[PDB]
RNA sequence: UCCUUGUUUUGCGCAAGGUGAGAUUUUGGGCAACAGCAGGUCUGUGAUGCUCCUCAAUGUUCUGGGCGACACGCGCACUACAAUGUCAGUGAGAACAAGAAAAACGACUCUUGUCGGACCUACUUGAUCAAAAGAGUGGGAAAACCCCGGAAUCACGUAGACCCACUUGGGACCGAGUAUUGCAAUUAUUGGUCGCGCAACGAGGAAUGUCUCGUAGGCGCAGCUCAUCAAACUGUGCCGAUUACGUCC
RNA sequence: ACUCAACACGGGGAACUUUACCAGAUCCGGACAGGGUGAGGAUUGACAGAUUGAGUGUUCUUUCUCGAUCCCCUGAAUGGUGGUGCAUGGCCGCUUUUGGUCGGUGGAGUGAUUUGUUUGGUUGAUUCCGUCAACGGACGAGAUCCAAGCUGCCCAGUAGGAUUCA
C-alpha cells in the first residue's frame, strides 16, 4: 500500500531518536529494523556493548519493555540485540558524542579537536573536518574549523561517502555547536564517482 | 459535573484546525499535514526525515 | 485519586511505565494484562513526586514519557506493599 | 506581542474561599439508642437509605426543611 | 480467489532478491509456475518550504518516496505454499501479501 | 564519431553538411569551494544563556462574548475580469487530455482473542413535473471500483439568433425566497433562480516587469489548506507563434 | 519583515478553537515536607434556593457525601507565542552563478615577495592547447545522481489485440 511504507518510517524516526537520545556515550551509531513475521528484530549498533547490554541484562530487557508499552507490542513479538561496531574512528556520531563530552567538562576548543581528529585518521580514514561554533573568547560569538585530508563536498557521491552529524553542548553563558563530518575509504558496497584506472 | 464539565470542553469534541498537535514535538501552528496521513513540518522536514524520504530532484 | 496502589502493582513485575503527554485519560501502558484504566493527569502527577526524591528515572522523547524506576525505586515499594523480593529482573530472565 | 503588569480595577467584596462545614461526631447523630428493655439494646436511625446499587451499603439520605437529597447519586424525592 | 503473492519494497535491489531468485522453490524446481510480475512504481512526492521562517527568496525543496510493487501466481498448490513462502524473509522494508 | 582533406599551427578547436530516435553542457532539474553579513528566525521543537512573571498570574483556561491578516475619505504592491464582431455573445450538435487523490480514530458484534461502519464514487430512485436537496442499494485498500477518466481551448455545408451600440458588450452594487455544512453562519459562509445593470470601463501618460522553442501567450484539471469556503501556491496536460541567435552603447 | 535579498511573504484562505490583543469569570498543572491539623480530623463533590453572562456548588444558605498525599505557612520548584536575534545553537537567505580558493617540493631575490595561478589562442568553465623554471596534488568547474525522448531482454486472469463459429 501508501501506507504500510509510512508506518515503518514514522515508526523507525522515533525508535531512533528515543536511542540516539537517552542511551548516551556508549558511541551510538545505527540500529535496523526488520520483521520476519511476527517477530520484530532490532538490533542496535554502539561502540561499547558492556554498558548497552547492563551487567546482567537489565538495561536490554528495560528498553525491550518501554517500546512494547508505546508501539503496542506483545513479549515474545519484540526482542533487542546489541553489537559492537569496532573501528570507533569511522563513524560521525562516536566521534560527536566523545567530542561533546569533552567540552561540557571544561577542556578547551583546539585541543578537543585535535583529538578526535587524530583518532579519525588513524582509523584509516581519507580526510575529516570538524567544526565548532558559539562562544569562545567571549562576546560577538566566532566560528572555527580544523581540517585535515581531502574530502568531496558535492554530487550525490558525498552522500553515499560522507555521512555527517551535529549536535549541541548547553554551557552556562552560551549554547555551543559542534559538528563532525569524516569520508570513509569505503562507499556503502563500493563506487568511486570519478578516478578512472588501467588494469593492465 | 460544575466547574469540570465546563472545563476542557469543545475541542475534546475535535473541531476545526484546533487540537491537531504534531506527534514529533507537540505545536499545532504550521500545518500538521494530511497529506499521505504523515506529520513533519512542525518539526521541520529538513531536520527530519528518517521515513525513507529523500530529495532526488 | 486511589488509582495509585493499582499503578505501583504495573511497576512491579516490569520496573518500566509509559504514557503519553496528554490531558485527556488514557491506559498508561494501553495494555497491562491486568486491564487498568487511569487518566493521564493523575499518572503524571504520582511520577513526578516519586523523581523529585530520587526514585525514578526520567525520559522523554516526542509526545511521550518513558519511566524506569531505581533500585532506589524498589527500596520504597517494598516498605509500601509491605512485602519481600528476590529482585525485579531476575524473575524476568 | 509585548506586554505590561498591572491588574486591579478591584475594590469589591471578592470570594471567599469554600471550606469544609464540620459536623462533629456524625454516626452517633444519626444512630439513636435507647433504654434497655429486656437486656437487649434496640438501635433506630433518623437517617434511611436510598435504594440504588450505588447506595445500597450502608449509605444514608439527608433531610431538609422542603426536600430529602442523597449526596452519593445527587437525587431528590421530593417533600 | 487464487494463490497470488505479492511483494512490496520501498527500494529496488531488495525485490529483486525474493522474487527472482529466491521463489526458485516454485520455479523449475517441483512445480509449475505461470509468472506475471511488476506493475506501476508509484511516487510520492511532499514539497515542501525551505526557509524556517518568513524571509529569503521563497525557496522550496521537493522529496519523494518510490513505492515498488511485484506479482506472482501459482495455480492451486496444497500447501507447498508453506515451503515456497518461507525461505526468503529476506530484506527489512519487504512485506510479502499472500492472499 | 564520419566527411568537407574547408578553417586551424601539425596543436586546442571552430563552421557547414552527413549519419541518426536524438547533434553538441542531447533537453530540464538536484548538488556546489574559500572568505564573510553584527541579513532573518527566541511565533518550529523537552534548542537555549541571562532576566521578567508566578495562586485576585503575563501560567493553565480547548470557559462565555469581542478583536485578529476584516473595522474607512486616502497612497502603494501582487492577482483576477473587461472594454467584444481575429470564438464574438447568451443557443445547439460533434470529437477529445495526465500527472494525482481515498482506509483508521478503545464504540459495536465476533470467539477467545476479532468482524463491520466513520473515506471516495457509481447506478437506481426521487421525477405523473425547477434548481439545490432527499433516500435506498452496490463496488474499490487503488493498473480491478470511479474509468473506455466523454476537460476547456476547439470544430459546424448548424441556410440559428445578434449588428457596432456602453447594445443582447461588461457586470459592481443592491432587495426578496430556499437548501446544505457545523455545537454555534448575525458583520449577509457556501451553493442554487428572479429583479437591480440607465455602476464603472471604448485599448490606456511619465515609467516599468521577464522571456530564445514545445518556449511566449491563451485554456482547463488535480493536489495543497480541510465541517464549510482559493482570484493563492505546488504539479500535470491541451492549443501553440513573432523576432534575434548579436553587442557593450 | 521595508532597495535589489519587505509588501497572495511568516504553508498567515483565521466564524469557535487556532491567538498573541480587549472586557469578565474559573482552575492549580506550587513538585519536594522541615513548620501546624485526635475516633470528628485537616479533606472532596453536590440537589434545591440565591448570587451570576451561566438549570456554572464559582460563592453563600442547607444538609448529605468522601482517598486523609488533597489542606494551612515560609523556602523552592514550574510553566509562558514575556523581553533581548547586538548572549547563543540549528536552519535558511544573500554576497555570487560569477570561476574562484590553498598548500608541498624545486627555482629567483639579503627579503617585503614572486614563479606555479603568465603575455596569446580557445571554452559556459583557473576548460584545454602553445610558449615556458616549474613539477605534481586537493577543493570549486567537470564527473557521479533524478526525470524526459529511442531501443533490447522481461511480462499479463488488474495491460489489449487477432482469427474462427453462432
Amino acid at each position: 500500500k501508501k501506507r504500510m511504507i509510512i508506518r515503518d518510517g514514522v515508526f523507525y524516526a522515533e525508535l531512533f531518536e528515543f536511542l540516539k537520545r537517552e542511551l548516551a556515550d556508549d558511541g551510538f551509531a545505527g540500529v535496523e529494523h526488520r520483521v520476519t513475521s511476527t517477530r520484530t528484530e532490532i538490533v542496535i549498533r554502539a561502540t561499547k556493548t558492556r554498558e548497552v547490554l547492563g551487567e546482567k541484562g537489565r538495561r536490554i530487557r528495560e528498553l525491550t519493555a518501554c517500546l512494547q508499552q508505546r508501539f503496542h507490542y506483545k513479549e515474545g513479538k519484540l526482542q533487542l540485540f546489541a553489537e559492537r561496531v569496532e573501528v570507533r574512528g569511522l563513524s560521525a556520531m562516536a566521534q560527536a558524542e566523545s567530542l561533546r563530552f569533552k567540552l561540557l567538562s571544561n577542556l578547551q576548543v583546539r585541543r578537543a579537536a585535535m583529538g578526535i581528529i587524530r583518532h579519525v585518521m588513524e582509523s584509516g580514514a581519507k580526510g575529516c573536518e570538524v567544526t565548532v561554533g558559539g562562544k569562545i573568547k567571549g562576546q560577538r560569538a566566532k566560528s572555527m574549523t580544523f581540517r585535515d585530508g581531502y574530502m568531496i563536498k558535492s554530487g550525490t557521491a558525498h552522500k553515499n561517502f560522507v555521512d555527517v552529524a551535529t549536535r549541541h553542548c548547553h554551557l552556562r553563558a552560551g549554547t555551543l555547536g559542534v559538528k563532525v563530518k569524516i569520508m570513509l575509504p569505503k562507499s556503502m558496497q563500493n563506487e568511486e564517482e570519478i578516478l578512472p584506472d588501467v588494469i593492465t | 459535573m460544575g466547574h469540570l464539565e465546563q472545563w476542557r470542553s469543545r475541542q475534546k469534541i475535535g473541531m476545526g484546525k484546533g487540537s491537531r498537535h504534531c506527534v514529533i514535538c507537540s505545536n499545532q501552528k504550521a500545518v500538521i499535514r494530511k497529506y499521505e496521513l504523515n506529520v513533519c513540518r512542525q518539526c521541520f522536514r529538513e531536520n527530519a526525515a528518517n521515513i525513507g524520504f529523500s530529495k532526488l530532484r | 485519586k486511589r488509582s495509585r496502589d493499582d499503578v505501583y502493582r504495573f511497576f512491579f513485575t516490569e520496573g518500566v511505565i509509559s504514557c503519553k503527554k496528554d490531558p485527556l485519560g488514557t491506559w498508561t501502558g494501553s495494555l497491562g494484562g491486568k486491564t487498568f484504566t487511569v487518566p493521564s493527569i493523575q499518572v503524571m502527577q504520582l511520577m513526578r513526586s516519586m523523581k523529585s526524591r530520587g526514585l525514578i528515572k526520567e525520559q522523554f522523547a516526542w509526545r511521550h514519557f518513558y519511566w524506569f524506576l531505581n533500585d532506589e525505586g524498589v527500596e520504597y515499594l517494598r516498605k509500601y506493599l509491605f512485602l519481600p523480593h528476590d529482585a525485579v529482573p531476575n524473575t524476568h530472565k | 506581542k509585548g506586554k505590561k503588569k498591572k491588574k486591579k480595577v478591584f475594590t469589591k467584596p471578592k470570594k471567599p474561599i469554600h471550606r469544609h462545614k464540620l459536623e462533629k461526631m456524625r454516626a452517633l447523630k444519626y444512630f439513636k439508642v435507647t433504654e434497655n428493655d429486656d437486656g437487649s439494646f434496640k438501635v433506630e436511625r433518623t437517617r434511611d437509605e436510598c435504594p440504588n446499587p450505588v447506595c445500597g451499603a450502608g449509605v444514608f439520605m439527608a433531610q431538609h426543611k422542603d426536600r430529602k437529597y442523597c449526596g452519593k447519586c445527587h437525587l431528590t424525592y421530593a417533600a | 480467489q487464487r494463490v497470488l503473492v505479492k511483494m512490496t519494497s520501498r527500494n529496488a535491489k531488495a525485490v529483486e532478491n525474493v522474487m527472482t531468485e529466491l521463489l526458485l522453490h516454485a520455479r523449475n524446481e517441483k512445480v509449475v509456475l505461470r509468472g506475471p510480475v511488476r506493475l506501476p512504481t508509484r511516487t510520492l512526492k511532499v514539497t515542501t518550504r525551505k526557509t524556517p521562517c518568513g524571509n529569503g527568496t521563497n525557496t522550496w525543496d521537493t522529496y519523494e518516496l518510490k513505492i515498488y510493487k511485484r506479482l506472482v501466481e501459482l495455480r492451486a498448490p496444497t500447501e507447498l505454499v508453506k515451503k515456497i513462502t518461507s525461505f526468503p524473509i529476506d530484506a527489512g522494508v519487504d512485506v510479502a501479501i499472500t492472499i
